RNA sequence: ACAAAGAGAACGUUUAUAUGUAAUUGUACUAUAUUU
């Protein structure tokens, strides 16, 4: 179980739920992606233990008073807690994922929303199909600092990958397994900035990069020029 | 400066997010075609095999996001082929599509040269056996039986198995009659209008029987110490029927009057209603008292019906033996749940341009976006209602 | 990465500067392998980008002295923002990373 | 041909880099014409050019191009089996007499 | 796999002759062995032993400016014999013809019989 | 088929053909060169485009070397166009056993590694030490610690650029190791050798028969 | 085949070593000794 062939991606684009209204108060839930579990993890604790020992269960470590031991049950059991049960799920469920995010599912999500430790994922999407999409605007004033500097990227080596796609099965073993750098097989996460120390293309550029300045710097002294018609003198002597 | 031991570092050691396609129509044609290539049949899909959940889906789609579903131009058209999607499924045709475009039952005859008859399967030259041969026996005399009227859900209600339309040709079907229909007998019934003339009522779904027990108010696992306030009402009824004429002391625990049932709750949940039925006593003034609570009873009712025909099957099965009458869902005749669904489809498509809050009642999603946009004061008796219809079997659940 | 290697090319490696000079001095005909087109393949990709994250940097000192002296007109912390807006900065992560300023430098103190 | 190709910043496309073509090692290939690469990933691509040079028969079919006294008249770089230049009968003719010898 | 195959049948010299019994060579030899085996055995055609490796005679006056050539300070023993391996050739005179071994010590000899007085170093 | 056969590897010249494959990167197996466009470009032409200057230019001789291929003969007029078999003789021969000894390769330091057991330097920044093997290679390289001290990586560390000997030849005998480390003592103590270290012999040699 | 050497022995390999009969083999001063 890998790929479905339409594993929908994360995807944090931004399409606001219909009841979400100012984001259920917005900055409630503009918090990090796990800052919106954060809550879940005090809420689904909160979904147990005086809420189904309230009325209907026994969870609470007896111990030897005859009384909860721990100061809740194993927690364990509540993240992987499947509501088997049609209505002590719903019970369940009109409280953490319809109470507070209005996001109402589908029979077919209820169908799949069968144990918190999925229904969790649920409750992931929504918000972070709400998560509003980055304004990717540069005031062009920044960008004549950047569009006139003499030193520019390449950028267009991700094509120079080994391409690797083929039945994905097996792009999963390679995560438990130590193999993904095996056989040359390398993975590739792009990056900003790199390690200063011992990386031998890094320092390897700044010599060339700081030879670039001194080059630099004798164009502006005039002497290039003068060099450049030192051969010419040179070149029309005879 | 860094400290390194040494003999250290061994270096070696689904759910689709739910986005509305109004954003997605970059033209006005493709719109269409995600409404009708994918969304109309998807409607025809659940029209031809069973209606009863054609409801449930609205729920899930609006939930994707599509715009007008629950608005007529779908009912006008469901409503239209949940009647006629059984008129060829009695013909006999399981696959309703003969391509993408058009039915299967309007393939005509010849070809493509053809304008009004169509072309049969041996199921349906067999299917239509039972249908002339119920004409027989209903000119004969003896009783029509109509063998698909036996059938149902899972089959034939009668614990019986269901032969094949295809029937093998040494296993002909045993008539206690002796009215023989073979093959020259279905031979000149062909063209739709002049085979939808002969049995019409053998086919036609009858809804008139019911033609409404939803815009009344009805319950499914409730009683009458079936209360939120299991000390004040169910007490204060006794006062209510030591009081009564015919006083009977509440000794007893046989539920009262279904329409009356939803009346103990709205003095139940609300109290405003619990205590000014709290100092009142009388029989007669607990159920006249309160024409508000009973004039705005379709608002209570519709997020009864919408609310319990949306999330599973398994509501709407209940649902349908909630209103409709049932015992089980699985041991019904077919014709029936095809009447069950057309009432259920007969009022959808009034209670949501003529009730104009009946409108965002419906394409609401949320339990809560309904109160803030529908009828707020009916809602909390009304939420009270489905807070109590659970809290009966969940002492069966335990 | 572990690439089966002969017990000459273990040798190689020291002379030639590490795993990335001793695939990239040989060619093709030269390097027999098809591991060293895996992973040729993706030291050449994994240069030409730190060749990228350095020039994203000399493209940075280039935003940070058209700054530095935009920096410099303190006649209100308010238009400090007005200061990073004309160059898109966030003066949100800016005055965090100086509020670090406050704590990351006197923490060596 | 979208490696190492400069990215003007308002346009966001490859602006034309007259120096790309010139840097181009082009490979071969059987759908295709030939295929410019950047000289830094031609690597990769060592045997699809030893492929190409070969001549597209199985050796044994033009062996007799290679066992008899004709192996010094006919090319057999990467077992291109093919023809080198000859003179015709009337040029070397009158390159003989030209040289009155 | 420990070792790959040990002990391959060809080691038993397998007459798999193309003429004989069908088979082509093993994959193991090349499928083009320029020279045969008899060329790379007589190393007389191929190693300058009482052999004119020098095809072209010169006359007189294209002996004297040939040396025209020669570099300013060049000795004739800097330039050392070939090895065995290599085998010696002589292109006649070329950009550098001094530096080749063979030209060199033939260039000369050609001088001794066309008097022409060879005015760098001996063999020292 | 092909569409397009590739032109020859190394036709820069006018005048004369290209060399053979593998010389110039390619494979091995002809000791000639051709290049179809050098002759069937006729010879007024190919006259033309030179000059008498540029054509003792390219008919260039390297006799004894190859021009393209650095230290190496040229295997143009070798026996056999492939190249050498001797100069590139595998680590082990014939039926020599596999007595490689530890071998220590220098490394520039780029870190004051501080040992914890001896509170010892391994070394200070920019500081080449001869450390064992698999240190270098699973504990000192992974770890930014340090790097391996080729000539080139001295001239990117503004360092200055000495010669190691580093894997040169790799040592197969414990002998021909203890000889390369005696090569090492004089690329590194160059003065320790070129005259006496320091003659203690000839210097007042019975100095303290006199004053206790 | 195993152990041994060799490589800071995650293993791949190349030498030096006596094991089983593994399993095939075969075993009637000029003298006067010797070829089993």
């Amino acid at each position: 179980n890998v790929a479905p062939a339409d594993y929908v991606p994360p995807s944090p684009r931004g399409i606001r739920p219909a009841a979400w209204d100012d984001e259920f108060a917005d900055v409630v839930l503009s918090m990090s992606d796990e800052e919106i579990q954060s809550y879940l993890l005090d809420k689904l604790t909160e979904v147990i233990f005086a809420e189904t020992q309230r009325d209907g269960y026994e969870l609470r470590r007896l111990d030897f008073e005859g009384k909860p031991l721990t100061e809740l049950p194993e927690r364990r059991i509540i993240e992987n807690f499947v509501f088997e049960e049609e209505t002590l799920r719903e019970r369940v469920l009109d409280r953490v994922v319809e109470g507070v995010f209005r996001l109402v599912p589908t029979s077919t999500d209820r169908l799949e929303l069968k144990s918190v430790a999925n229904i969790i994922d649920f409750v992931l999407t929504h918000v972070t199909v709400a998560r509003k999409p980055l304004q990717h605007e540069i005031p062009e004033a920044a960008r004549t600092v950047m569009r006139s500097h003499p030193l520019q990227p390449q950028l267009g080596f991700v094509h120079a990958l080994p391409t690797d796609n083929r039945d994905a099965v097996v792009q999963e073993w390679e995560r438990m397994h130590h193999l993904d750098w095996q056989f040359g097989k390398a993975v590739y996460e792009p990056r900003s900035a790199e390690n200063e120390r011992g990386n031998l293309t890094w320092l390897r550029e700044v010599r060339h990069h700081e030879a670039r300045e001194a080059f630099q710097a004798d164009v502006d002294s005039g002497e290039a020029r003068r060099r450049h018609m030192a051969k010419i003198k040179a070149a029309a002597q005879v | 400066v860094i400290s390194y031991k040494a003999g250290d570092y061994h270096l070696v050691p689904w759910f689709r997010p739910y986005d509305l396609q109004d954003g997605c129509f970059d033209r006005d044609h493709e719109r269409l075609s995600y409404r009708f290539y994918n969304l109309e049949t998807k409607v025809i899909w659940k029209a031809f095999d069973t209606p009863e959940l054609i409801g449930m889906l609205l729920h899930d789609e609006t939930v994707k996001g599509n715009s007008g579903m629950y608005a007529p131009d779908m009912l006008d058209a469901a409503l239209h082929y949940t009647r006629e999607a059984r008129y060829w499924r009695c013909i006999g045709i399981t696959k309703p599509f003969y391509d993408r475009n058009t039915l299967r039952a309007h393939c005509w005859e010849d070809n493509g040269l053809q304008v009004g008859t169509l072309v049969m399967s041996q199921a349906m030259r067999h299917a239509l056996m039972d249908l002339e041969r119920a004409v027989r026996r209903k000119e004969l005399g003896l009783e029509p039986n109509y063998l698909w009227d036996r059938w149902g859900p899972i089959g034939f209600i009668d614990g019986a198995r269901a032969d094949y339309l295809p029937r093998f040709e040494h296993n002909p079907y045993v008539d206690p009659d002796g009215v023989d229909v073979t093959e020259i007998d279905v031979l000149p019934f062909n063209t739709h209008e002049q085979i939808r003339e002969r049995y019409r009522d053998f086919i036609e779904p009858d809804t008139a029987p019911f033609e409404e027990v939803f815009r009344s108010p009805s319950h499914g696992s409730l009683t009458t110490l079936a209360d939120i306030p299991n000390a004040s009402v169910v007490a204060l009824y006794k006062d209510l029927k030591l009081k009564a004429g015919t006083p009977v002391a509440g000794d007893a625990v046989e539920l009262a009057p279904a329409d009356v049932r939803t009346l103990f709750y709205l003095s139940a949940n609300p109290e405003w209603r619990a205590v000014a039925d709290g100092k009142a006593s009388w029989e007669e003034v607990v159920d006249a008292m309160q024409p508000v609570q009973a004039e705005l009873d379709e608002k209570i009712d519709a997020a009864r019906l919408l609310q319990n025909t949306r999330h599973n099957a398994e509501r709407v099965r209940a649902f349908f033996e909630e209103k409709c009458g049932f015992h089980d869902f699985m041991y019904t005749p077919d014709k029936t749940i095809t009447a069950a669904v057309l009432c259920y489809l007969t009022e959808l498509r009034r209670i949501c341009t003529e009730t104009a809050w009946g409108a965002a009642l419906a394409k609401c999603l949320t339990d809560m976006e309904r109160v803030q946009g529908m009828g707020r004061d009916a809602f909390l008796v009304y939420r009270h209602i489905e807070d109590a219809i659970l809290d009966k079997k969940r002492r069966l659940w335990a | 990465v572990q690439v089966p290697m002969v017990e000459a090319a273990m040798f190689e490696i020291e002379k030639d500067g590490g795993f990335d000079n001793f695939i990239l001095k040989r060619s093709g005909p030269e390097l027999r392998s098809t591991y060293g087109e895996r992973i040729r393949r993706h030291l050449l990709v994994r240069q030409k980008e730190t060749q990228k994250n350095f020039v994203l940097d000399q493209q940075a000192k280039a935003l940070a002295e058209v700054t530095q002296a935009e920096l410099m007109k303190a006649t209100s912390e308010e238009e400090l923002d007005a200061v990073l807006a004309k160059y898109g900065m966030d003066a949100e992560e800016f005055k965090r990373l100086m509020a670090k300023r406050v704590m990351e430098q006197r923490k060596s103190v | 041909v979208h490696a190492n190709r400069y990215v003007d910043h308002d346009t966001y496309e490859e602006k034309y880099d007259p120096h790309w073509e010139h840097n181009a090692h082009l490979v071969p290939d059987q759908q295709f014409y030939n295929i410019p690469v950047p000289k830094e990933y031609k690597d990769a691509y060592w045997w699809r050019d030893l492929q190409a040079r070969r001549v597209q028969c199985p050796t044994e079919w033009v062996h007799f191009r290679m066992h008899t006294k004709d192996k010094l008249k006919y090319d057999f770089q990467d077992l291109a089996f093919r023809k080198k230049f000859e003179y015709s009968y009337e040029d070397v003719v009158a390159n003989a007499k030209d040289m009155c010898s | 796999e420990t070792t790959p195959v040990k002990y391959v049948p060809e080691m038993l010299n397998i007459q798999n002759a193309k003429w004989w019994n069908g088979r082509g060579k093993p994959v193991y030899r090349s499928t083009y062995n320029e020279k045969s085996w008899l060329e790379k055995a007589r190393w007389g055609a191929f190693t300058k032993g009482s052999r004119p490796v020098m095809r072209q005679r010169y006359s007189a006056a294209a002996l004297k400016e040939a040396l025209e050539m020669v570099p300013e300070g060049f000795e004739t023993c800097d330039v050392p014999r070939p090895p065995q391996r290599i085998r010696a050739q002589s292109e006649g005179v070329v950009g550098r013809w001094y530096t080749n071994y063979w030209t060199l010590h033939s260039v000369r000899y050609q001088c001794q019989l066309a008097g022409v007085e060879w005015q760098f170093g001996e063999r020292q | 088929v092909a569409p397009w056969v590739p032109p020859p590897r190394h036709d820069v010249k006018v005048t004369m053909p290209p060399p053979p494959g593998g010389e110039v990167g390619g494979s091995y197996g002809v000791s000639t060169g051709y290049s179809d466009r050098l002759a069937r470009t006729p010879y007024w032409k190919r006259m033309a485009l030179s000059t008498y200057a540029l054509r003792m230019k390219e008919n260039e001789t390297r006799y004894p070397m190859s021009p393209h291929r650095e230290g190496e003969y040229d295997l143009r007029y070798t026996v056999t166009a492939y190249p050498d078999h001797i100069k590139h003789r595998p680590l082990l021969e014939i039926g020599e056993a596999h007595q490689i000894p530890t071998i220590e390769i220098p490394v520039i330091f780029l870190v004051n590694l501080w040992d914890e057991e001896r509170l010892t330097w391994f070394g200070r920044q920019y500081e080449t030490v001869y450390v064992n093997r698999n240190v270098a290679r699973e504990e000192l390289l992974p770890q930014r610690y340090a790097i391996y001290a080729t000539e080139e990586a001295y001239k990117l560390l503004g360092l200055p650029v000495v010669n190691h000997s580093i894997h040169e030849e790799i040592p197969k005998t414990p002998h021909a190791y203890k000889k390369l480390l005696e090569k090492q003592s004089y690329t590194e103590e160059r003065w320790k050798y070129t005259i006496e270290y320091l003659f203690r012999k000839y210097e007042a040699d019975p100095p303290e028969l006199q004053d206790k």
